[PDB]
């Protein structure tokens, strides 16, 4: 009634193919190890494909267009599948057969995904806010804010309007971090992590 | 015993609040690392009851000491202002090779002594006792998990944070049975349960979802060993941080108290 262990038997021998796609093949179909890879393959789905829905008007219901040519081309330039997942997408496909349909209602969802992610996981005590900036957004950017208050009816990450203009990043995206929650200074674009 | 439940959204506040009003809730458990840059006393004046810590993502495991540190002086000064119930951490194994897991991994057991030494340096820095909390198995580590966490916590003087929901996934995946836990269950008095889902291509596999009401076999659980469970000073968190509405927390809140009654 359990489901065999086949080829392995802790999480730790399959920490190498829990986002390759492309080597789930390798497992037997009825082995719990294919199951294990599936759960953490659909975790990477759900996270591109929920918060940037749009995303599936390119691609098709199924996703798969951009799913496993990404999870590929990601191993490939070692991403790391931090803050910067939803950007190193859509740089993709500004290089994919998808580049000739990228509007700005597909920018800003990845990118206020990109600042909603680094608003969850990071930790770092001294970093209260994050700006990402990008070409294909001229005189604005998106700002992630951190909660300082358990009141506040508005979102944790907005677009804003700058006065003086910023100079355009290098890349097709660049970010900053600000010590509080108030930007005074531009410090300069710092290119995109890995 | 005394029930919980788990604060994670701000949007959630007004809920949580009328729980307490209504004496659903004795306490509430809070991910207080994604709070960690509101002022602490906002926050300890937000609920008219006693609160605990649960820490998600400080990665003690593996996160540099440098920031490790600053995180654990930040929460050392949350502990002195709120005075949690308890604090609780886990044990998961978030990045490989520098790439994040988006779904977390369950930490090979046969690494006790690098375990060991990071809990202790986790637990000194945040000044108080530490729990851990069981990982919901869906390899076959679940085998020596319960028997690793009582040397970690023998050795180390952690508390163990019991998730019913998490060791009922790994007995259906795994075939371990939770009665392995018996030992745990009778030291520690702080406790979590939730509901938890399927893995999509196949009903077999379990993964805590915390987005259900409790299954069958995790109510039968708490009921046959209401005696282990039930301790003085004893708490249960009840946690969903998906599908959050007032009624289907509402009884499952009820069948929480229907199976733990006061004396
Ligand atoms: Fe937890
Ligand atoms: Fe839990
Ligand atoms: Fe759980």
């Amino acid at each position: 009634s359990l489901l065999p262990t086949a080829p392995v038997r802790i999480d730790a021998d399959l920490y190498d193919d829990l986002a390759n796609p492309a080597r789930q093949s390798l497992y037997p179909r009825d082995s719990r190890g294919f199951i294990r890879i599936d759960i953490s393959l659909r975790a990477y789905w759900h996270t591109l494909f929920d918060t940037c829905p749009r995303l599936l008007e390119l691609s098709g219901p199924s996703g798969g267009a951009i799913f496993l040519p990404f999870m590929a081309w990601a191993r490939e330039n070692n991403l790391a599948f931090d803050w910067s997942f939803f950007l190193w997408v859509y740089v993709w496909l500004q290089q994919s057969e998808f580049r000739e349909r990228l509007d700005e209602d597909q920018l800003l969802p990845v990118m206020t995904a990109s600042a909603t992610r680094w608003l969850m996981i990071d930790r770092d005590i001294d970093a209260c806010q994050i700006v990402l900036g990008s070409r294909s957004l001229a005189g604005a950017a998106v700002v992630g804010a951190k909660i300082d208050s358990i009141h506040c009816r508005l979102e944790q990450v907005q677009q804003v309007a700058f006065a003086a203009p910023l100079p355009l990043p290098d890349g097709e995206f660049g970010y900053f971090l600000t010590p509080g929650f108030e930007i005074d200074h531009f410090p300069g674009w710092r290119p995109l992590p890995r | 015993m005394q029930i919980g439940f788990n604060f994670t959204l701000t949007g959630t506040l007004d809920m949580v609040q009328q729980m307490i009003k209504e004496r659903k809730i004795d306490y509430v458990e809070m991910l207080i690392d994604n709070f960690v840059h509101l002022p602490p006393e906002q926050i300890a004046d937000s609920f008219d009851c006693p609160v605990a810590f649960h820490i998600m993502l400080s990665k003690y495991l593996e996160r540099d000491r440098e920031a490790l540190a600053a995180l654990g002086k930040r929460l050392r000064r949350f502990i002195d202002v709120m005075r949690p119930v308890y604090v609780s951490d886990h044990i998961l194994y978030f990045t490989h090779n520098g790439r994040s897991l988006f779904h977390l991994g369950e930490i090979d057991y046969g690494e006790y002594d690098h375990v060991r030494s990071k809990v202790e340096q986790w637990q000194d820095m945040l000044g108080t006792r530490l729990y851990l909390e069981n990982y919901p198995s869906i390899m076959d580590g679940a085998w020596d998990a319960p028997s690793f966490y009582e040397r970690l916590s023998r050795e180390t003087g952690v508390g163990v944070l019991f998730d019913a929901s998490n060791a009922i996934c790994a007995q259906n995946n795994t075939g371990a049975p939770v009665e392995l836990w018996k030992k745990i269950i009778e030291t520690t008095r702080h406790f979590h349960v939730a509901g938890y889902g399927t893995a999509f291509i196949e009903p077999r596999v379990k993964a805590d979802t915390h987005d259900r009401e409790m299954a069958e076999d995790t109510l039968d659980f708490l009921s046959r060993m209401r005696t282990s469970f039930d301790k003085p000073g004893a708490t249960i968190t009840y946690e969903r941080d998906f599908d959050i509405d007032y009624e289907s927390i509402s009884v499952d809140l009820k069948r929480l108290r229907d199976i733990f009654p006061c004396v």
